[PDB]
């Protein structure tokens, strides 16, 4: 069907040249030749070969609403009408001043355009409308983007656990603002890589990498082509907890009675919890900290109706500790 | 800097296009075609060449056998045209009566060749480039594409016609290729040469030089021999056009055109090129955006068309008033004056009949009063006259308004001239001229700008030539910059460097870019004079 799909230009001589089906000017629309009246001998339009600009190119909206005044961010641009071939919008996109470079992969012909931003660090304004020329800026065929593109200069301050073990895995939570800029983030914790999990304005929360050597580490966040740095707030890897001793050796089939469990750094483990396997049943349950060396636990309950411990007792077939990445404990 | 250049390594080259999309540069050649990349590497070689054969041999020895003796001899590319509707390349050759090749359009692959068929058959002629055409396509499933041709005939005037409407099919297999667009026992979508007529004038043909689509219409420059102007041969240049729905081939005109320069008359067509003016020369040559413009470059006389003078003058014609001189004719034969008055056509001359009609630019020829000719001659405005280096090839572009034109010469050397009779200026002036093949290759009339219109790939006897339409660098100091006027050029003041508007960085800014000798840099120091003797002088600087 001419088109029920497509209610633009660019969407039409988008299509296959086979299906004769093209873009009428009058009627707003788009049909056959055969469907559509010949007031001017140039009233219905189709892309001969590709050579055809079309009309009133328009911006729905547009992805990274942010992004860093270093540039590098992948602009990702969503409109209706725009240009048919990649060398017509290349060089036709700008966000207020700054130069776009768009991308010939990432280029989803008159529906999208992913674009990469050069440097805005010598540009005025803190925020800017996106333009897109289909090949030449001309007054009818230029796009500004409804709502427009800001730059700013992301900053952290904070590290919510400041200590961890040196095997790692632990839960950091950066505290900041503008966080959420950009397209990537990666955050390095002396040199080696921290793993991603979510982003927000005010917050950065990963996973903790491995350390080599305890002690003060350094914390550098790169976004795109921006990267941030803070030496008044670091990383202070800890020696790995150890487990000495619980104290009742002991506990029931369901559990949830108190062990008075004894070690070393448990502070630097926020969240620790034992974990217990009975059968072919792996179970966990809570403990609280109190000092580095003292912590209560709740012992996990081992319930089972294929298996019930004797009256004699019985050793489970794994007993430990979920402590970070510490995995000698588990 | 050096040009950049593609070497014929054997043979002369005929042809040269240029691929609208990609950039890729077609050249047809004698026994070859060839693709290039924008800069003028080779990238792929077709051999369409030396062809066991004899142009004496009509269907030629593939259909039927011909008692004339056969020897190896070349295939020279008459004709070449881009098909992009059909991804592919037109490239008829000679040397088999004519025969017509399809190229696929990015590896050359033969797609194919038709030659079973009379229609198949184009002209033994064996001449390179006095043929001419324009490719003009419908969408699928419509009226499909056709092709206008016009070509020299050498007195073979049953064998083929010398202008034609033909049917071009998407299976380059099909048989039904290079036929006419509606054949009739009466008429045909064609124009033969009478046998009359080349009875009384012996070897009279129509050679074409240069063609070109315009709105909805098809336009031939010609030459044509004596026929009022036996005894010895003397030819007229002349205009022919075409609507391009006229099946029938009512619609025939044709003016003789040439321009005078101080009591010195022009009348040989070397080339010519169909263009824009842009907003300068069309406000003061008085036209709409849209409205079109021919470029045109003739030798001095009616004297060897073989071999013309050198003595040669590059004309100018508003295709508004061509028209006008076209609708003023009709209007006149549709009055009942005179006759149609076209000697090598019709012998013996019929009348025009008188009708009540709304004649309009749109008028696709009637019954009768039919193919009809031209009286008053039409008259170009000159530009630039060369007289001791004859112009062989021209083009033109729209910069930033000002119209830039290019102009080759019997030398291998290019023009750029900036047209400015409409412009303030006195008479239109030579900004600059540049070097292709020194040693004295002709420049060639294929001479097409790029896609991007960055570059201008110049052709040879012997070699494709990429020469930058800007080369602003060879600019030293901004006085010398603004003072070629070669209208790309600025000087870009903080990087002390001549170039265009879009290379200048930050140009838009103020005072960051000179346009005008007078935005140039000024500058002066206070103590101008300082003694050996004295040091860190305290010095004042006015810019
Ligand atoms: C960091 O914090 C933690 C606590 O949060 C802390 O660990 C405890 O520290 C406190 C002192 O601050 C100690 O408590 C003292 O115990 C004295 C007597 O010890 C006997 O009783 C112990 C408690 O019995 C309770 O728990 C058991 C088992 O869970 C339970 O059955 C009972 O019902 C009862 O609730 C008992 O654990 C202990 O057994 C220990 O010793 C044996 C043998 O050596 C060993 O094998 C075991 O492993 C076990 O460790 C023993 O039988 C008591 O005198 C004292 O009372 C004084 O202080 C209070 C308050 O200040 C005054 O009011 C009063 O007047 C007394 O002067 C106090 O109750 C406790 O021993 C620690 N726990 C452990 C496991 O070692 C760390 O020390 C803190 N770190 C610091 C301070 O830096
Ligand atoms: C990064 O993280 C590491 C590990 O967590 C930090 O190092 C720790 O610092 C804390 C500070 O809170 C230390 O606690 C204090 O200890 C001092 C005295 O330290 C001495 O005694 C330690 C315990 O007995 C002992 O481990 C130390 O020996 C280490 O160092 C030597 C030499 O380098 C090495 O060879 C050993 O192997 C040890 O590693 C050392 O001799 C003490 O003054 C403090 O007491 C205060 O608090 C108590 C109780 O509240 C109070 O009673 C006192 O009055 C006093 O106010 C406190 O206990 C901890 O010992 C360190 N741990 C480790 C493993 O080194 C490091 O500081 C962090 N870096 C940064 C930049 O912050
Ligand atoms: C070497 O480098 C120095 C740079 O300092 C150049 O010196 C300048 O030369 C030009 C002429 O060559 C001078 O312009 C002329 O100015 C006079 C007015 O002069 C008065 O005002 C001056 C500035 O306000 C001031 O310096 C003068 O005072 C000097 O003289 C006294 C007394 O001798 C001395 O004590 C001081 O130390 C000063 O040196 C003075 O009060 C003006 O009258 C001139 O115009 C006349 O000429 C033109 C052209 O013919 C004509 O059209 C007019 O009608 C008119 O008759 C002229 O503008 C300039 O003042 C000098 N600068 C300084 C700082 O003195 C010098 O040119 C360089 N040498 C060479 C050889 O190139
Ligand atoms: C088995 O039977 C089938 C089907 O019956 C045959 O297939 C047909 O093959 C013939 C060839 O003989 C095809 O005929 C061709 O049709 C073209 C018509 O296209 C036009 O149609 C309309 C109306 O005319 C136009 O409005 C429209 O714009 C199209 O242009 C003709 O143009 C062709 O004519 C050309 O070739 C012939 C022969 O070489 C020349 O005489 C002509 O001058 C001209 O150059 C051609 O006639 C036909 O399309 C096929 N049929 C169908 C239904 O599609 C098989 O031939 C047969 N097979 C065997 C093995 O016996
Ligand atoms: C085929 O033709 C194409 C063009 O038609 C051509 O490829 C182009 O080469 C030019 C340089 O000749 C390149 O332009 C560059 O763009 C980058 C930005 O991505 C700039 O960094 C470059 O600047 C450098 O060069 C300047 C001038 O010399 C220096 O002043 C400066 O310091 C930098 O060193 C430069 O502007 C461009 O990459 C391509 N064009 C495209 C569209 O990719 C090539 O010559 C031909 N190739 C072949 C194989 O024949």
């Amino acid at each position: 069907k001419c088109p029920a799909l497509r209610q633009s230009c660019g969407l039409c001589l988008k299509a296959d040249p086979r299906f004769e089906c093209g873009w009428c000017v009058a009627e707003r629309r788009c049909s056959l030749r055969h469907h559509c009246p010949a007031d001017s001998p140039a009233s219905w339009m189709h892309a001969h070969h590709g050579s055809s600009r079309c009309t009133d190119p328009k911006i729905l909206k547009l992805s990274p609403e942010t992004g860093p005044r270093q540039g590098g961010t992948r602009l990702t641009i969503t409109g209706e009408n725009l240009g048919l071939r990649f060398e017509d919008v290349r060089l036709g996109v700008h966000v207020g001043k700054v130069l776009c470079s768009p991308v010939e992969s990432e280029y989803i012909s008159a529906e999208q355009i992913v674009c990469e931003i050069g440097d805005a660090s010598t540009l005025r304004a803190h925020d800017a409308l996106v333009e897109v020329c289909v090949r030449d800026c001309s007054l009818h065929y230029r796009a500004l983007s409804p709502k427009r593109f800001t730059f700013v200069t992301p900053t952290f301050y904070r590290v919510s656990p400041s200590r961890g073990p040196l095997s790692g895995g632990t839960w950091i939570g950066i505290e900041g603002s503008h966080l959420n800029a950009g397209s990537d983030v990666a955050v390095s914790i002396g040199g080696r890589p921290c793993s991603f999990s979510w982003r927000n304005s005010r917050e950065i929360r990963c996973l903790t990498p491995p350390g080599h050597t305890p002690g003060s580490a350094p914390i550098v966040i790169n976004i795109n082509r921006a990267q941030l740095s803070n030496p008044e707030v670091k990383y202070n890897y800890t020696e790995d907890p150890t487990i000495l001793r619980i104290d009742p050796e002991w506990s029931i089939n369901s559990g949830g009675t108190l062990l008075t469990v004894t070690g070393t750094n448990l502070a630097t483990v926020r969240e620790p919890r034992i974990r217990a396997k009975y059968g072919g049943i792996e179970r966990e349950n809570s403990c609280m900290v109190y000092n580095d060396t003292t912590m209560v636990c709740r012992a996990p309950s081992i319930d089972n109706p294929k298996r019930s411990p004797p009256e004699l007792g019985e050793r489970p077939d794994e007993i430990g500790f979920i402590m970070d990445n510490v995995r000698t404990l588990l | 800097p050096a040009f950049r250049t593609f070497v014929a390594s054997d043979w002369g080259l005929t042809h040269l296009v240029v691929h609208e999309q990609t950039g890729e540069v077609y050249v047809g050649a004698v026994n070859r075609i060839y693709k290039l990349s924008g800069n003028l590497t080779l990238l792929r070689a077709h051999v369409t060449g030396p062809v066991e054969d004899n142009e004496k041999c009509y269907p030629p020895p593939s259909v039927q056998s011909c008692p004339h003796g056969l020897g190896s001899t070349d295939n020279v590319n008459k004709l070449l045209l881009l098909d992009y509707a059909a991804n592919r390349l037109l490239a008829c050759g000679s040397a088999s009566q004519g025969i017509c090749q399809f190229l696929r359009l990015d590896d050359l692959f033969k797609l194919g060749e038709p030659h079973h068929r009379k229609e198949h058959y184009l002209s033994s002629v064996r001449e390179a480039g006095s043929m001419a055409g324009v490719l003009i396509a419908g969408p699928p499933g419509q009226g499909q594409a056709k092709l206008f041709v016009g070509t020299p005939i050498d007195g073979k005037s049953e064998y083929f016609p010398t202008l034609s409407s033909r049917r071009l099919m998407a299976n380059e297999e099909d048989a039904d290729m290079f036929g006419f667009v509606y054949q009739d026992e009466f008429v045909s979508s064609q124009l033969k040469i009478p046998s009359d007529t080349l009875s009384k004038f012996p070897a009279f043909d129509i050679y074409y030089v240069y063609s070109f689509r315009s709105e909805q219409f098809v336009y031939y420059l010609t030459l044509q021999l004596d026929t009022q102007l036996a005894g010895e041969h003397f030819f007229t240049s002349k205009i022919v056009r075409l609507c391009v729905n006229d099946p029938k081939f009512y619609s025939y005109v044709e003016f003789p055109i040439g321009c005078e320069q101080a009591g010195v008359e022009y009348r040989l067509v070397q080339d010519a090129y169909l263009s824009r003016p842009g907003q300068a020369l069309a406000k003061q040559l008085g036209l709409a955006e849209d409205e079109e413009v021919l470029f045109t470059v003739f030798a001095q006389g009616q004297k060897n068309r073989v071999k013309p003078p050198k003595e040669s003058a590059l004309c100018l014609f508003t295709l508004r008033a061509i028209k006008e001189k076209i609708k003023e004719r009709i209007q006149s034969c549709y009055r009942g004056e005179g006759k149609l008055s076209l000697p090598w056509l019709l012998n013996k001359e019929l009348g025009c009949i008188n009708s009540p009609l709304q004649i309009d630019d749109d008028f696709c020829g009637q019954d009768f009063n039919q193919p009809l000719g031209g009286t008053v001659t039409i008259e170009g405005t000159p530009l630039f006259v060369d007289k001791e280096d004859g112009l062989t090839a021209v083009a033109a572009y729209d910069y930033q308004g000002r119209t830039v034109v290019f102009a080759g010469t019997r030398s291998g050397r290019i023009r750029k001239i900036l047209v400015d009779l409409a412009n303030p200026s006195g008479r239109p002036a030579l900004a600059y001229e540049s070097v292709v093949a020194q040693e004295g290759n002709p420049i060639l009339r294929d001479l097409v700008l790029s896609p991007n219109r960055q570059y201008l790939y110049a052709m040879t006897e012997k070699q494709v030539t990429q020469v930058p339409v800007e080369s602003c660098v060879q600019y030293t100091s901004c006085e010398l910059c603004l003072g070629s006027r070669d209208p790309h050029c600025g000087w870009c003041v903080l990087h002390s460097i001549c170039s265009r508007q879009d290379a200048c960085e930050r140009a838009e800014e103020p005072q960051r870019f000179a346009s005008d000798l007078l935005q140039c840099v000024q500058l002066t120091v206070q103590p101008r004079n300082v003694s050996v003797t004295m040091s860190q002088v305290p010095l004042v600087l006015q810019a």
